[PDB]
RNA sequence: UCUUUCUCGAUUCCGUGGGUGGUGGUGCAUGGCCGUUGUUGGCUGGUUAAUUCCGAUGAACG
């Protein structure tokens, strides 16, 4: 259960506007990560991307799912690993800082909203 | 042997393919494109006609031999009607299009 | 001052100078389409290509 | 070392993924700024 | 265009014939075609203070 990062990966629109695009189905099916939604194994799986890697755009294509399938309620999910997505995040907020980018930052903050809006250190 | 060449160099010109002429026999071989070399026998300076065999055993391409080079023109395509008799000392097809499995096989 | 029309040089076996004997005198470009074939000038103070006017100096 | 290695798994399937994309997919702008517009009142 | 030769190769280029050679403008009849004499619905990307800028991208009723 994989390769929806590299249906991201193309920019046009022969292949954005179709339904097995991430338009439409990628809202829909793939929030039932295995056939159950949701599970955040996916995001428990990439750290050595996410770690030591610095590749552009396939840190981006990872943050447009990881805007995209939080949305849909893994709160209890949330509330036990919400210590280790902070640390996972607020290394990412020094990491592409000191590196300067704007694409593989502005989904990774919105994420982080639609974390930081299901639920001492949360206000850091 | 040459009955069976007649075929798979008339099928050449068709395809546009082959390259007449020294120095485009000299300019296809080198670019690992060229399939097969044909060379005149009749050639007066000895300083070209042993360069193009060992060109192509460089690049790994197989020689024919012809002892005419005016029949060898007039095959290739080098008059019109003949009222114009030309011909060329080498001549190398690029691609292809029966007997050129005959061809392919006497080398072997 | 009548327009007179450039005539090429009918240079006597061109073809005869770009190897000895084996290898090539001149060099090649390192071109994608320019190369294996297409050979390069050399003159007194520069390289020219002939197809896509590649200019090493 | 057992996340370690579900993240080489994770890694090894989607750079097998990343080429698979691939295989279903299989400065000059600024200087040809100039030409164009050179190529527009010449 | 006038020199130094670099590269493309049949895509050819020199002469002689009383042997052929409208991209003409303008008017009439001539076939098709526009304009001319109501109503109701229905986002990869870079850019900016800002759903800001640029780039791809439907139907019936009288
Ligand atoms: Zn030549």
């Amino acid at each position: 259960t994989f390769s929806k990062v590299q249906r991201f990966w193309e920019s046009n629109s022969a292949a954005h506007k179709e339904i097995c695009a991430v338009l439409a189905a990628v809202t829909e099916v793939i929030r039932s990560q295995g056939g159950k939604e949701t599970e955040t194994e996916y995001f428990a799986a990439l750290m050595t991307t996410m770690e030591a890697v610095e590749s552009p755009e396939s840190l981006a294509a990872v943050a447009y799912l990881l805007n995209l399938v939080l949305k849909r309620v893994p709160s209890p999910v949330l509330i036990k690993k919400f210590s280790d997505t902070s640390k996972a995040f607020m290394d990412i907020m020094s990491a592409q800082a000191s590196s300067g980018s704007t694409s593989v930052l502005r989904w990774v903050l919105s994420c982080l909203a639609t974390l930081l809006r299901k639920q001492p250190v949360t206000l850091q | 042997v040459n009955t069976a060449l007649q075929e798979v160099l008339k099928t050449a010109l068709i395809h546009d393919g082959l390259a007449r002429g020294i120095r485009e026999a000299a300019k296809a071989l080198d670019k690992r494109q060229a399939h097969l070399c044909v060379l005149a026998s009749n050639c007066d300076e000895p300083m070209y006609v042993k360069l193009v065999e060992a060109l192509c055993a460089e690049h790994q391409i197989n020689l024919i031999k012809v002892d005419d080079n005016k029949k060898l023109g007039e095959w290739v395509g080098l008059c019109k009607i003949p009222r114009k008799v030309v011909g060329c000392s080498c001549v190398v097809v690029k691609d292809y299009g029966q007997a050129k499995d005959v061809i392919e096989e006497y080398f072997k | 001052p009548k327009k007179n029309k450039h005539k090429r040089k009918k240079v006597k076996l061109a073809v005869l100078k770009y190897y000895k004997v084996i290898s090539r005198l001149r060099r090649e470009c390192p071109s994608d389409e320019c190369g294996a074939g297409v050979f390069m000038a050399s003159h007194f103070d520069r390289h020219y290509c002939g197809k896509c006017c590649l200019t090493y100096c | 070392p057992a996340r370690r290695t579900l993240a080489d798994i994770i890694m090894e399937k989607l750079t097998e993924k990343q080429t698979e994309v691939e295989t279903v997919m299989s400065r000059v702008l600024e200087v040809y700024r100039g030409v164009r517009e050179v190529l527009s009142k010449y």
